[PDB]
């Protein structure tokens, strides 16, 4: 029994800036964009599926502050919603 | 296309690469079952028959069946896009001797084919034209250690129809030999493409 | 720990709202996650990334506390990187997993992701693709309808991305 089966699905990337602009780092806090993603995760993986949480991340970059970037999710093939359940 | 190595490389390659469809899990499934069809004579005929080169193929039982349950449907249909490469696989081990059928279950079992794949792919090569007996010898660089009488690098060769040597000019290429020689380079290049 | 755990109460909620849309979640009791992280601190022709080590330890707990097993491999090139990730995607307890992060930490152009020997004039970049079609369901059946998010912390060119307009 073999079945057929798409090559690639179920994928999702979350980039630290978009195209043709640079990322942003701090040597003593780290990265900008690795230190709001883990705010939000650990904040908002309990209600939130990982599609709306990276959706929240960059709606804490809406305003340019300092180094200005804004995190792109890229090559989304999610057929369903990501819900990571933090204790089960 | 052309009836040199070159030709029968782009003929042999178009197999392996369009049998990038068949999945990690499948290929070391299909390997273990190839595996153990080199080791029976009677599967390997009863494989072949049941692939047939349109309607669904009855299970079979041992080896051969292991090997089937890799290329259907769940109703028994064959794929004709995975069942062909392996029908032009088993087209080119009927060619083969059931002692070069054993040595290659022993190849794939310690994982030992890129060994004589490219000794046959280079002395397929550089004995152009087929037509014409030529005196050719290997280099140290494929291999050297391994050489010798009764040595499995030996024995597909000797198998074939060249006559070896251990000193002087090692391999000396008959015409007659060209039909399994390509056989024997298409087995190990499918079967190092499914590794 | 950091993370706010999900109630009980509220991931019942959740299931019972649209159960036929979410990701099956296997039982914390059997389940084997895997976290990959590659992250290049120091180059050979490239300024040193300066306190990525606060980023590996922010992410690595991030994993942890999710329920991963956090492997991290630090200053890879292009085709080394390809080893450990073709070596983590036969992996036997992805089979008895139910998700995957894979965190990337590097610099990077527009092509992709720079290695530790890259230099301007002899590139070392891992694209994109390269890394998706590498854990596809072909090369990695075991993560087949699973979930693969990768995360990816590299620039992507030269350009500041700001622009003014009217107040």
């Amino acid at each position: 029994a073999i079945k057929k089966a798409h090559i690639e699905k179920d994928f999702i990337a979350f980039c630290s800036s978009t195209p043709d602009n640079v990322s942003w780092r701090h040597p003593t806090m780290g990265s900008v964009f690795i230190g709001r993603l883990i705010e939000h995760m650990q904040e908002y993986a309990c209600s939130c599926d990982v599609e709306e949480i990276f959706r929240k991340v960059r709606f804490s970059f809406e305003q340019p502050d300092g180094r200005a970037q804004m995190p792109t999710t890229e090559r989304v093939t999610l057929t369903r919603c990501f819900y990571l359940f933090p204790g089960h | 296309f052309t009836e040199d190595f070159q030709g029968l490389r782009a003929e042999v390659e178009t197999i392996s690469k369009e049998l990038e469809l068949l999945d990690r899990e499948l290929c070391q499934l299909l390997l273990e079952g190839l595996e153990g069809v080199l080791r029976d004579q009677l599967a390997l005929r009863a494989l072949e028959e049941a692939l047939e080169q349109l309607g669904p193929v009855e299970p079979l039982d041992g080896p051969a069946g292991a090997v089937l349950e890799c290329l259907v449907l769940s109703s028994g249909m064959l794929v004709p896009e995975l069942a062909i490469p392996v029908v032009y696989l088993l087209g080119a081990l009927t060619m083969l001797s059931e002692t070069q059928h054993k040595l290659l279950a022993e190849a794939l079992e310690s994982q030992t084919l890129l060994g004589p794949l490219e000794l046959v792919g280079s002395l397929l090569e550089q004995s152009a034209p087929w037509q014409e007996r030529s005196t050719m010898s290997l280099p140290p660089g494929l291999l050297g250690n391994s050489w010798g009488e009764g040595a499995p690098a030996w024995v597909l060769l000797d198998e074939c129809g060249l006559e070896l040597g251990e000193d002087t000019p090692h391999v000396c290429w008959e015409p007659q030999a060209q039909g399994r020689m390509c056989a024997l380079y298409a087995s190990l290049a499918l079967l190092s493409g499914l590794s | 720990g950091n993370v706010k755990l999900c109630s009980l109460e509220e991931a019942q909620r959740i299931w019972k709202q649209k159960s036929a849309e979410i990701y099956p979640i296997m039982d914390k009791s059997s389940r084997t996650r895997l976290a990959l992280i590659i992250c290049n601190e120091e180059f050979d022709s490239i300024p040193r990334r300066t306190g990525a080590e606060v980023d590996i330890t922010g992410m690595t707990m991030l994993l942890q506390n999710l329920g991963y097993s956090v492997d991290v491999k630090k200053n890879l090139t292009a085709s080394d990187m390809t080893t450990e990730l073709e070596a983590f995607a036969h992996r036997p307890e992805h089979k008895t997993s139910d998700s995957t992060f894979l965190v990337f930490m590097s610099h990077g152009i527009r092509e992709g992701i720079c290695g530790k020997k890259h230099s301007e004039q002899v590139p070392d970049i891992l694209q994109l693709n390269a890394i998706f079609n590498m854990l596809n369901t072909k090369n990695c059946p075991s993560l087949k309808d699973k979930p693969k998010v990768i995360i990816i912390q590299a620039a992507r060119g030269d350009s500041p991305g700001v622009v003014w307009f009217k107040d």
